[PDB]
Parts: C-alpha cells; structure tokens; sequence
DNA sequence: CCAGTCCGTTAAGGATTGCGCCACAT
DNA sequence: GATGTGGCGCAATCCTTAACGGACTG
C-alpha cells in the first residue's frame, strides 16, 4: 500500500499548503482591516467622552 | 592590438577572481595615503591584479563614499525622472545621486527597478 | 560543484523558509493584539454609549 | 600610447518556489 | 488506522550584482 500511502499524501501535502497560502493572505489581511478599525473606534471613544463629559458638567449646571 | 591582446590578456599570473579583505586593505591603505589616482602604479603593490580593476574595485566597493543602503524611493524618482530625459547615461545620472556609482543605478535599473 | 552547489543551495532554503515562518509568525502575532485592543475598545464604546444615553434620559426627564 | 572613464553584458551564486519523501502529530 | 502539517532536499527559475571587455576622451 506504500505506493497508496504515497500518492494520497502528496495530494494532501498540496491541499495543506493551498490552505495555509490562503489563511496567510487572509491573515495579512485582517491585519489592514483591524489596524482601520481600531482607529475609528479610538476615534469614537475620544468622541463620545467629549459628549459624556459636556452632559455631565451641562447637569452641574443646573441649580438645585 | 598584439601586445595589449598578451600583457593585458593570455599572461596566466592575471588574477582576475575575487577580492580577499587584505586585497582591498592594500588599496585602501595606499588610495587613502597617495590618493584615487595612478592606479597602474598602486596595482603594481598587488599582485596579479592591474590598475583598471583596483580602480573599479574602489570606485564601486571600497570608497567609503560609497552607499551600500537599500535604494530610497526618493533615489527611484529621480532615476526614472533622470532616465527618461537622458537615457542609459549613467555617469551623468549618478551626478545627481549622493553616493551611488553608475554601476550601482546601472545595475538597480537594469533588474530591480525594470517593471 | 554539484556536492558544493547543493550544500549552499540548502542553506539558502533554509534561511528563506526561516524568515517566512518569522514574518507569518509576528502578522499572526500583530493580529491577535490588534484583536485584542479591538475588543477592548469596543467595550469601552459600549460603556460610554450606555452612561450617555441613560444621562440623556435623566436629563429629559428632568423635572421641566 | 597613457591614464581615466563609461557602459553593455553576463557569469556567479543567493533567494524563491513547486514537487515529492518523511516523521509524526492529529 | 487514516489524514493533516511542518521539515527538508532537489531543481529549475527568479533576481542581483560584480566586474570583464570594448570603446571613447584629452
Ligand atoms: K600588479
Ligand atoms: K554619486
């Protein structure tokens, strides 16, 4: 069965490659992605903390 | 053309393989004490080497002048620019790059930079 | 040659492979802290959208 | 000719990459 | 047991680069 054995792990050392191709391209690609969305979201903490803190003090204001 | 085709040529004492540290040590001790210039003469402190390669050898390798940094982006612009206009002219292209021989574009041109 | 050839051909496979594996290691590496920050930050959106919204309600709530 | 320069061209050999044999982890 | 991965060597090929061999200048 040898020439079986053979024959089999060549087809799947092919696909275990092509894979592992594939998810280092994806992979490299989330990298972009997250990298853009980390920023928009840093950006909308700073954002909201700003409207957080102005509502906060706007209601200090108010008198008793 | 007989004799340049021998002296220069056939003679089997013509080292013309690589260079050893202490090879291009000569040469930088002896271009760096009576200057880049009379290569015939400072060849003849090397042996088997004449003056044409010792002066190619430190022109392109041993000046200290010399860059041996990966190629900016900004060096690339200015040879396509440069190329464009004058061609494969490439002394007068390395005029414009600090520290980059003519070989060095040449050569950065001719795999590298070709898309 | 061939012997010599072969021998140096071997070494700069093993070196190319080697520098893959390195940089397939540091982007599978960048993309688990980009996951983590990202997570976090997405948290800290969410805080800061509850606090503003309930301040908002107790703020239009307000007595007139 | 001489001493310097220039430049096209190409051997030399390092960097990649597809293929298949293997060990052995899953 | 059968299948999926990570290594590795081979070879053919991709890529760079050093520097040789004409040719030109003054
Ligand atoms: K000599
Ligand atoms: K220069």
């Amino acid at each position: 069965e040898y020439k079986i054995r053979r024959e089999r792990n060549n087809i799947a050392v092919r696909k275990s490659r092509d894979k592992a191709k594939m998810r280092n391209l994806e992979t490299q690609h989330k990298v972009l992605e997250l990298t853009a969305e980390n920023e928009r979201l840093q950006k909308k903490v700073e954002q909201l903390s700003r409207e957080l803190s102005t509502l906060r003090n706007l209601f200090k204001q108010l008198p008793e | 053309q007989c004799q340049h085709r021998w002296q220069k040529v056939l003679n089997p004492e013509l080292i013309k393989g690589p260079w050893t540290k202490e090879e291009d040590q000569r040469v930088i001790k002896l271009v760096q004490k009576y200057g880049p210039k009379r290569w015939s003469v400072i060849a003849k402190h090397l042996k088997g080497r004449i003056g044409k390669q010792c002066r190619e050898r430190w022109h392109n390798h041993l000046n200290p002048e010399v860059k041996k940094t990966s190629w900016t982006e900004e060096e690339d612009r200015i040879i396509y620019q440069a190329h464009k206009r004058l061609g494969n002219r490439w002394a007068e292209i390395a005029k414009l790059l600090p520290g980059r021989t003519d070989n060095a574009i040449k050569n950065h041109w001719n795999s590298t930079m070709r898309r």
